[PDB]
RNA sequence: CAAGCUUGAGUCUCGUAGAGGGGGGUAGAAUUCCAGGUGUAGCGGUGAAAUGCGUAGAGAUCUGGAGGAAUACCGGUGGCGAAGGCGGCCCCCUGGACGAAGACUGACGCUCAGGUGCGAAAGCGUGGGGAGCAAACAGGAUUAGAUACCCUGGUAGUCCACGCCGUAAACGAUGUCGACUUGGAGGUUGUGCCCUUGAGGCGUGGCUUCCGGAGCUAACGCGUUAAGUCGACCGCCUGGGGA
């Protein structure tokens, strides 16, 4: 639920809290924990290669099962945990023969809920089967795109993709950008749309909850020397060129996707 | 427990697998203690107009009374099972046994 | 609305003498139960305008009843208070 | 005249496809209560039928339509 | 809902005058009664006549004089809305003496003269002219 | 409103036959009537214009028209 | 104040008709767009044109797909709802109304300043959605001018979710409840009897449309659903502007 912050100081006046009871008050499940190192948006030859990332609090690495394997042994829900890695809610789930696993919690996901992987694997939400069993037209979250690989399209909070088509060795997806594209009929994908619905409605309300968030201040081209970037100079606010990236790349429209590879999936760009 | 009426076309091809169907769909209704008042395979059937390109439908009437929650799971299981095309089930306040006028 | 069983045994329960059914008491019993049964409903269904202003005049009914019954007799009312779990 | 008074009918069934019949037209249209002379009473209850009819494609919405 | 009988049996009255009709039928009261007396005492109405027991019913029978009604006004003075007492000296007279008050006295529901003549007031019901 | 010309049948029959059966429909009419979006007000209000219509001339016929014209 | 009574008011039994409300599904027709086929020079539009779309192949025509919105016919001075309003079909949850007999409760009622809720359309906020329609805007006409009417487009918005807004010729321009008073022609929804000897006959209730008598009204008209005859309670008006 969205909670709005009384205005007690500036800087927590705009502040937008999601708060969920229903998320673990309490230590994750260390098992399936794993140390997560910050790397400060720096490669392995030490340079920055992706501005504005840096600090931030310390994250442990929740060890999320994409790939969804337990076949035909059910699980039930134990608890829906927070996880910092993701967007979404993650759920401990158990297995009827012992084991214990994270997933992605779906929209109507609670503890007590009854889960199942496989091919027999009953269409209810949570519940993961390949794409050529699960019925055209249904909502459809963590989906693979490679047979077995594991799932990788709509993970993040509160997203999905609907099977728009099946036909032969294929089904077509619409994902949440709203691209068509093609992925393999045997590929696995969860059921129901992805938990977190409400993430978006969250507001920082300061600088201070970005930097939290692991994001350095981004500084404008324009503010900087033309030494800097491509928008930088001028006596007072001056910008007579059209905007690029850092590196001199129109940035307001030109499109960028290069791999001709996965062009034969793409059914349609988004739009 | 409330008296319904269910109605439900069959795919042309799927008509030598209704009859199992048929059988399954009787034993869910008699799991709940569940009476089945009248049942009637109406057979294969020329449409009005084609649904989903096809011509042709097998036909079959089944009045049951039953709670609401085992005839939710038979609609449930009508949706997802792709050889039946249309199902229509249907409040009643009676028993009605006699039999349809197409049959008659 | 409430079930013909329900409702016999209510009358039952609150019923002086037999299946009198049109005491005073009865009917309250039978209005808050109903209102009970409404309040499930209308946790689910929060627009159902229509519906909820029957449920009011209901809930009004019943107080309307319950003023009658106190003016009338005090230490029955305070009974059916007691045995239906109303403030007042 | 209304034929479901002198036949005295409970309820107008939608199964009963060769009746519903007579009570709509060459494009599939429902006839007129004034036309066929029925009650108010069973005509929105015939109409049902043909509805329900329509929806289990024993009747065509349209003649046309193929 | 019915907050004044005795005006209502009154514009019943007044009804069946307009109407032409014979009788005029009522759920009778015991004030009801008294008015019905004291107006057939007077000779507005021919007669009155009670019956029943669990729910009795006054049953007035109207009074037409050369094919026209006798009575001509009957207004209530006294209402639930508005109450009026009058004293024995501040008793009104209905067209100057000629029409009669119904008046409901210490000594029971009587006209105005009567009143007057006993010498004691108290609650006008209606003016019948 | 399909029609199928049978055997040994002349055109000009066929063409008003055709033309009954489109009457029968009241397509053209629907057509008009969907040509412009109507207002639902303006829709009420023809309809209450045709009913008192209809009850009026019914009204001159049976009563006002049943006296010595000449 | 005390005891009662059953006619007001309410409860119960069985049915009845209904676009009453909320939630979830689905169907068919059509518009639009997308992909492809056939095919060739116009299409579109109007009072007449032009802008516009078209030989980069439109319009037309067939196939397949996508999505949104709204539900032809039935459909009715028909129904239901306190009003606003509500219209494909199915299911789940649910409010009200009426009749039929009885049985019960026993005035428990009516009205209602403040107060609380509901409240068309447009609008506003966050998030969705977006076919058609279309404020704004653009172009073409028309015209003396045309910030319009007409045409080609077209964005908010219209649709959903949850909040806000609280207004309309929110009208029957007629506050709510009760009683009484000549009639006729209907419609709709029950129900009792009668040989249903037939779609009928004789009744008796509920809701409703038109005509009209007495009466009322300035008149128009209203006229057993009153604007008649009365009672109870509330809201409101005091010349026209300014307002
Ligand atoms: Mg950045
Ligand atoms: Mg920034
Ligand atoms: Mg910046
Ligand atoms: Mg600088
Ligand atoms: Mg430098
Ligand atoms: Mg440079
Ligand atoms: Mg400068
Ligand atoms: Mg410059
Ligand atoms: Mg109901
Ligand atoms: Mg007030
Ligand atoms: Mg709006
Ligand atoms: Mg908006
Ligand atoms: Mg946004
Ligand atoms: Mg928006
Ligand atoms: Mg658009
Ligand atoms: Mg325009
Ligand atoms: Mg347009
Ligand atoms: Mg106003
Ligand atoms: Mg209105
Ligand atoms: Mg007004
Ligand atoms: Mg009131
Ligand atoms: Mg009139």
């Amino acid at each position: 639920a969205v909670v709005k912050c009384k205005p007690t100081s500036p800087g927590r006046r705009h502040v937008v809290k999601v708060v969920n009871p229903e998320l673990h008050k309490g230590k994750p499940f260390a098992p399936l924990l794993e140390k997560n190192s910050k790397s400060g948006g720096r490669n392995n030859n030490g340079r920055i290669t992706t501005r504005h990332i840096g600090g931030g609090h310390k994250q442990a690495y929740r060890i999320v099962d994409f790939k969804r394997n337990k076949d035909g042994i059910p699980a039930v829900v134990e608890r829906l945990e927070y996880d910092p890695n993701r967007s979404a809610n993650i759920a401990l789930v158990l297995y009827k023969d012992g084991e214990r696993r994270y997933i992605l919690a779906p929209k109507g996901l609670k503890a007590g809920d009854q889960i199942q992987s496989g091919v027999d694997a009953a269409i209810k939400p949570g519940n993961t089967l390949p794409m050529r069993n699960i019925p055209v037209g249904s909502t459809v979250h963590n989906v693979e795109m490679k047979p077995g690989k594991g799932g990788q399209l709509a993970r993040s909070a509160g997203t999905y993709v609907q099977i728009v088509a099946r036909d032969g060795a294929y089904v077509t997806l619409r994902l949440r950008s709203g691209e068509m594209r093609k992925v393999e009929a045997d590929c696995r994908a969860t059921l129901g749309e992805v938990g977190n619905a409400e993430h978006m409605l969250r507001v920082l309300g300061k600088a201070g909850a970005a930097r939290w968030r692991g994001v350095r201040p981004t500084v404008r081209g324009t503010a900087m020397n033309p030494v800097d970037h491509p928008h930088g100079g001028g006596e007072g606010r001056n910008f007579g060129k059209h905007p690029v990236t850092p590196w001199g790349v129109q940035t307001k429209g030109k499109k960028t996707r290069s791999n001709k590879r996965t062009d034969k999936f793409i059914v349609r760009r988004r739009s | 427990m409330r008296h319904y009426e269910i109605v439900f076309m069959v795919h042309p091809d799927q008509s030598e697998q209704v009859p199992g169907m048929i059988e399954r769909y009787t034993a869910a209704i008699t799991g709940a203690e569940g009476k089945i008042h009248r049942l009637e395979d109406w057979g294969r059937r020329q449409l009005a107009y084609p649904i989903n390109k096809l011509h042709k439908a097998h036909y079959v009437l089944m009045n049951v009374e039953a709670p609401q929650e085992v005839i939710d799971e038979l609609e449930t299981t009508f949706r997802f099972n792709d050889a039946v095309i249309r199902s229509m089930v249907m409040r009643t306040k009676h028993a009605v046994t006699e039999a349809s006028p197409m049959v008659k | 609305s409430l079930s013909t069983e329900a409702t016999a045994k209510i009358v039952s329960e609150f019923g002086r003498d037999a299946n009198d059914t049109g005491s005073t008491e009865v009917q309250v019993a039978l209005l808050t139960a109903q209102i009970n049964h409404l309040q499930g409903h209308f946790a689910e269904h929060k627009k159902d305008h229509h519906s909820r202003r029957g449920l009011l005049r209901m809930v009004s009914q019943r107080r309307k009843l319950l003023d009658y019954l106190k003016r009338k007799d005090v230490a029955r009312y305070t009974q059916l208070i007691e045995r239906l779990g109303l403030r007042r | 005249f209304c034929r479901f008074t002198a036949e005295g009918v409970q309820e107008i069934d939608y199964k009963d496809i060769a009746t519903l019949k007579n009570y709509i037209t060459e494009s599939g249209k429902i006839v007129p209560s004034r036309i066929t002379g029925t009650r108010a009473k069973y005509q929105r209850q015939l109409a049902r039928a043909i509805k329900r009819a329509r929806y289990l494609s024993l009747l065509p919405y349209t003649d046309r339509h193929q | 809902s019915m907050q004044d009988p005795i005006a209502d049996m009154l514009t019943r009255i007044r009804n069946g005058q307009a109407a032409n009709k014979a009788a005029v039928t009522m759920p009778s009261s015991k004030l009801k009664v008294a008015i019905a007396n004291v107006l057939k005492e007077e000779g507005f109405i021919e007669d009155f006549k009670v019956e029943g027991d669990t729910k009795p019913e006054l049953e007035l029978t109207l009074k037409y004089f050369q094919g026209k009604a006798v009575v001509e006004s009957i207004q209530r003075v006294s209402r639930p809305g508005l109450r009026i007492y009058k004293r024995k000296d501040e008793l009104p007279k209905v067209m100057a003496g000629l029409g009669i008050a119904v008046v409901s006295t210490s000594k029971g529901v009587m006209t105005d003269r009567a009143a007057r003549q006993a010498g004691l007031g108290g609650e006008i019901i209606c003016y019948v002219a | 409103p399909v029609i199928k010309v049978r055997e040994n049948e002349p055109f000009d029959v066929a063409l008003r036959r055709f033309k009954r059966s489109c009457e029968k429909a009241g397509v053209l009419a629907e057509v008009r009537r969907r040509e412009f979006y109507e207002k639902p007000t303006t829709e009420r209000k023809r309809a209450k214009a045709s009913a008192v219509k209809r009850h009026a001339k019914k009204l001159a016929r049976e009563n006002a028209r049943r006296t010595r014209l000449y």
